């Protein structure tokens, strides 16, 4: 039996992998919706960190 | 009440006492392109009004002797108007056209004249007469603007190809002495979307003398045929700096 609560409280054996990402079905390529100016501060989607 | 006409579009109205009806080839009119028949994302840009009116580009003068005439679509255009600009600063262009040839005479001269539309009319040439040289139609010939260009042997339209069977494309006839103009509406007619108003003309109009015109010494002699025509439904894509070819 455990008793000490390290042990009780502990991950050691999680045979569980997480995953942060899972498959969607795609047999088409994605669609283009309509879009119209935007001028906006705070929204910045052009702008990214490779 | 089939005889007389109006055409209003744009800024432009054109009047006829003596028509024929109007054809509409293939039986359906122009229509801009769906959400599903599209493939480029970019948003169209659609003039209406500035672009999609009449366009009186050019008078051919009739004579006995004449052989009859071409232009290409959407080659005499290119440089006119807002039409023209719009032509030149996008890479994509697709629209639809309705042509008005008009010729008048007298209740005494005669003659007809075949109009019709031809899709993707490519020019051949004679091969150097023998046929054993593989010549090519120029620059000036393939895409003549609005000026047309003369039909050297129209018995076979300039490609082999038999012009008594013209009639199974959106045709109308100008016979003197029953009518003195022609209009056909065109959709925009091709196996992509939207394409190159500069590399690709969509098909050619023909204005060919089957029965020759005739009349007495005295009667005016000059008998002009004009072309008018008028884009519909004109839509752009692919903005860029302007380009003339």
């Amino acid at each position: 039996g455990d008793r000490v609560a390290d042990v009780i409280e502990s991950s050691i054996g999680d045979s569980v992998s997480r995953a942060l990402t899972h498959a969607l079905p795609a047999p088409t390529g994605q669609n283009t919706q309509v879009s119209s100016h935007r001028l906006d501060t705070g929204k910045v989607p052009a702008l990214q960190a490779a | 009440s089939d005889r007389v006409a109006q055409l209003t579009i744009g800024n432009s109205t054109i009047t006829t006492q003596e028509a024929a009806n109007i054809i509409v080839g293939y039986g359906e009119w122009p229509s801009y392109c769906s959400d599903s028949d599209a493939t480029a994302v970019d948003k169209p840009t659609r003039p209406d009004v500035s672009v999609n009116r009449f366009y009186t580009l050019d008078t051919k003068l009739w004579e006995k002797s004449s052989k009859g005439w071409y232009w290409k679509f959407p080659d005499v255009l290119t440089e006119t108007g807002v039409f023209g600009q719009n032509a030149q600063f996008h890479y994509l262009y697709r629209s639809g056209f309705c042509i008005h040839v008009q010729c008048n005479a007298s209740k005494f001269h005669q003659g007809a004249l075949l109009v019709a539309v031809l899709p993707e009319y490519v020019i051949g040439t004679v091969a150097g007469g023998t046929g054993t040289e593989d010549t090519h139609p120029p620059y000036k010939q393939t895409q003549p603007g609005a000026d047309g260009f003369e039909l050297q042997h129209p018995y076979v339209l300039d490609a082999g190809i038999p012009i008594s069977q013209l009639t199974v494309c959106p045709h109308q006839w100008i016979n003197l002495r029953t009518n003195n103009c022609a209009t056909i509406i065109v959709p925009y007619i091709n196996a992509l979307p939207f394409d190159s108003a500069l590399n690709h003309c969509n098909f050619g109009l023909l204005v060919v003398p089957i029965s020759p015109l005739d009349y007495d010494q005295g009667a005016t002699p000059v008998i002009p045929i004009t072309i008018t025509l008028a884009p519909m439904c004109s839509e752009f894509a692919g903005l860029r700096q302007a380009v003339t070819q």
